[PDB]
């Protein structure tokens, strides 16, 4: 039912191949390293494999904090891996091209990631924030550190059930309601200058309808319903699609709704 | 099963194909020779 | 086209003797974090995390006019700064 | 202006080339050095 | 314009995952082989490579005629590789997972392949019929030796200008006609018991009208507009002129393989 | 059933009986073994068979389809021959 989509998201792989940017001093020619991608989560804490491999053919003397780019773009490791392929690299061909760096550390491009704590932390920042829209903060706030390590630790070990056990708290709501505060989202766009529209936006009508993709798009972004996709977790979902159920079904675990508005691909 | 449920779970297996299950095999292959 | 933000103090941190600003709404929290610290008399290497609600850390590269629209309160913005995570 | 069943042929032709040789042939290729 | 249709034609690649079939006797287990197979092209013509990356496995006393086959299906050679892909395993994942055999060969379900001057007779076999429906034989027999070994070596070398140098000139007719007498077409369909459908069909009409891809297939195979029209692993428009798709998406046999398969899920 | 006209094309040994009745589904190689047979000629040495005098048909190929696009008055003819007459 709608567990299967749940673990359908939860699983989603991007196959990807790291290649060493050319300008990198290496003691021996370094082969690409290909690696599928977890969706949901973050480039700097599933990337290990990657690190150790490159890391084998260059001097310690050459060895800095690692970066990732893709056609010049440095990617910024605390947007979720999903989110940076679908709105970068979706109308490419597979496999998706990051390019793996040590030095010239783009500082006005991407924040440090100087360690795992570093991740955990924005991960945790994330869903207070989403769930400050939902509940007034209520739920997670009222959680066990306990079981903030749990969340962190389900996402870590790509554990789902260990993972929803907690999760699902964070996305009942009260009876006589019938969704959310408001909807935690983040609408992408890469012709826009700012970074993402963030809106309050409340799931229930006034008559109790259900509010749709639609709706959302209408109300915060009407300039993408004119030509352009809308795109989450790499599928185009209908507009029609109940705005509280995609909160409950497609978000992140950071319990964000990420979707990106990108053009429809040439050919 | 609601029409755009059933478009959504669709979507999500056919990305899979399209995406995982087309380099699975061939990406745990090279890694072995490597 | 600013919002107001009013800057609440989590010791031991030095307190601002202004504390409401009127603010640009695509200054980033960094920006706001680095505005901050020379008033302070705090360095580039000594961290200063900033809250909202009293709940959570905004991410550094996260502008301030999204984050007023969404946990604003009475035309204002209101972040606490702190040397030290406070809350988590 | 070249005629829609035409311009049709044309994409059609450059979407396979994306989704089956463009796939791959770098990957194939770099198989068969370590092969 | 039509000559980058030529092109992306003449080099559609299908990568293909050959694995060793587990009964051939072998002094070790060998190693899956990949490839980018020519759609445009034959697999005993293409496949050099591969064959000795399975023997080194095998002793002299085991190798023998070398086949393959696709889900239990074995591929006849002598149809090009993108038809074979498109009506067979274009529904599944790529790469195209094809099983490499040596003992055993099916006697009634293949043509043996000797040589290489098997294939070469083959696919002149193709070309001259073809011109046989076009020009009643004219232009082709009409060549030089040396032309029809050129348009052999083009497709053997993967030269495409070395072949349509040569290929261009099937491709023209004369000037107050309209197109070519015939069409050299045939017809692929899993579900049916005949190998393929090769019927005449002018590809003009009475009024000097170009019929289309849809006018063909009402003609010849109505039951077929659920399914879906593939020819070089696209689904062409309905509206299409049947003339200049035989100019444009024609194999190198001259020959348009057109396969009917079931819309996937 | 297609009715067959075979015609010899030297030097090659003539059929005693040359007109045929075969089925649509029978294929060029499966006549070619049929001929050779009463020619008197083993597996290695080679037979071509011709439609239109102009082109060797693919051993694949029924006769039924040639019939259809290459047959006239009610049968088709095809040349055999023990070289290659026609390129
Ligand atoms: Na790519
Ligand atoms: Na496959």
């Amino acid at each position: 039912d709608d567990k299967d989509v749940l673990r359908d998201v939860w699983f989603g792989r991007i196959p990807t191949c790291f290649t060493l940017y050319q300008d990198e001093i290496t003691e021996r020619e370094a082969e690409p390293y290909y690696l599928l991608l977890p969706r949901v989560s973050y480039l700097t804490l599933v990337t290990d494999k990657v690190k150790k491999h490159f890391q084998k053919v260059m001097r310690q003397e050459d060895i800095s904090e690692i970066w990732f780019e893709y056609e010049g773009t440095p990617l910024k490791w605390h947007y979720p891996i999903g989110l940076l392929f679908d709105l970068l690299a979706s109308s490419s061909a597979l496999p998706w091209n990051i390019t793996v760096h040590f030095k010239s550390f783009p500082e006005k491009d991407l924040l440090h990631c100087p360690s795992k704590d570093a991740i955990e932390a924005h991960f945790m920042s994330c869903m207070k924030e989403a769930d400050a829209l939902k509940h007034k903060s209520q739920v997670i706030n009222e959680m066990q550190k306990k079981d903030h390590k749990q969340l962190w630790m389900g996402l870590q070990n790509d554990r789902f059930d260990q993972f929803w056990a907690i999760n699902r708290k964070l996305m009942e709501y009260p009876a006589e309601e019938n969704g959310f505060r408001y909807i935690p989202f983040r609408i992408y766009q890469t012709t826009t200058e700012r970074p993402f529209i963030q809106k309050l936006f409340r799931p229930v009508a006034a008559d109790g309808q259900l509010h749709t993709l639609g709706d959302l798009l209408k109300e915060v972004c009407p300039s993408a319903i004119d030509k352009n996709q809308v795109m989450i977790h790499g599928i185009e979902p209908m507009l029609e699609t109940p705005l509280q159920w995609l909160s409950e079904h497609l978000s992140y675990p950071d319990n964000f709704l990420h979707i990106s508005i990108i053009p429809q691909p040439t050919d | 099963m609601p029409r755009w449920k059933r478009h959504i779970s669709e979507q999500l297996r056919r990305r899979d194909r399209l995406q995982r299950q087309a380099f699975e095999e061939i990406i745990l292959q090279y890694n072995k020779l490597l | 086209k600013k919002i107001d933000i009013l800057l609440k103090a989590v010791g031991d941190t030095p307190i601002m003797k202004t504390k409401k600003w009127a603010v640009e709404r695509t200054r980033t929290i960094q920006g706001l974090i680095d505005f901050i610290k020379k008033f302070l008399k705090l360095v580039a290497s000594e961290q200063l995390f900033i809250y909202v609600n009293q709940s959570f850390a905004p991410s550094p590269d996260q502008e301030v006019g999204t984050l007023y629209e969404c946990f604003g309160s009475d035309g204002k913005l209101v972040l606490h700064y702190c040397k030290s995570q406070a809350w988590g």
